[PDB]
């Protein structure tokens, strides 16, 4: 069954994945699935760090290393979302599975703040 | 046409090494026309997350670096 | 094994020039220490996967050693 010619199967798979997605942004959200979102946020989080690491020495030297530690912060963010993604999953059906699904949402937090920082802390080196 | 044999090989030699020696290994081949083949010795979405995890200098190759080895016998 | 590691990699290269393809390869060792190739850049390449949605072939162990025995 070669599908490279059908626009029926095209459409009805199309029909098929948008109620999966509504089904999967209404209906949270089993552990073990968490793994390929985190990945994703770490693929995003490496591109920005070296697009940082090359647009660093084009940045006066008095700024230099108030963007690192912005850097670091972030890193320390990212594996600070990981230990709470796997301690989800180890209990994924006890009374401490929504606790650290909170504590998951509290990383994710924290990751989008300390970006903004630091891509406000970029903005203040361009002005020169 | 060789390519879906010299594919196989390359992910059957990688699958060696991850038993023989205990590793945990990702491929991923883009062909001409930009489709997707991708192996995994365990979780691909494992693999790549902790990818992502290691902020850590480490041994990294490319083609360049393959073409020199291979330039001095 | 860094013999192993070097053929791996040496054939991943003979794939990318003679077929025309763009390749990544993550290599964690037995104590989480990392090796890595890519034909080009390692961070186009992956760009490239995190933008790709769409089906492809996705193999594992269990697929490797079922075709292993034809």
């Amino acid at each position: 069954l070669d599908r490279s010619n059908d626009k029926v199967y095209e459409n009805v798979t199309g029909l098929v994945k948008a109620v999966i997605e509504m089904s999967s942004k209404i209906q949270p959200a089993p552990p073990e699935e968490y793994v390929p979102m985190v990945k994703e946020v770490g693929l995003a989080l490496r591109t920005l760090l070296a697009t940082v690491d090359e647009t660093i020495p084009a940045l006066p030297a008095s700024t230099h290393r108030e963007i690192e530690m912005a850097q670091k912060l972030l890193n320390s963010d990212l594996g600070e979302l990981i230990s709470k993604m796997k301690l989800a999953q180890q209990y994924v059906m006890t009374s401490l599975q929504q606790e650290y699904k909170k504590q998951m949402l509290t990383a994710a937090h924290a990751l989008a703040v300390d970006a903004k920082n630091l891509l406000d802390v970029i903005d203040q080196a361009r002005l020169k | 046409v060789t390519f879906t044999k010299r594919k196989f090989g390359l992910m059957k030699k990688a699958y060696e090494l991850s038993v023989l020696c205990d590793c945990e290994i990702a491929l991923i081949i883009f062909n001409s026309t930009n489709k997707l083949f991708q192996y995994a010795s365990t979780d691909m979405d494992k693999v790549l997350l902790k990818y992502t995890e290691y902020n850590e200098p480490h041994e990294s190759r490319t083609n360049s670096d393959i073409v020199e080895a291979l330039n001095k016998k």
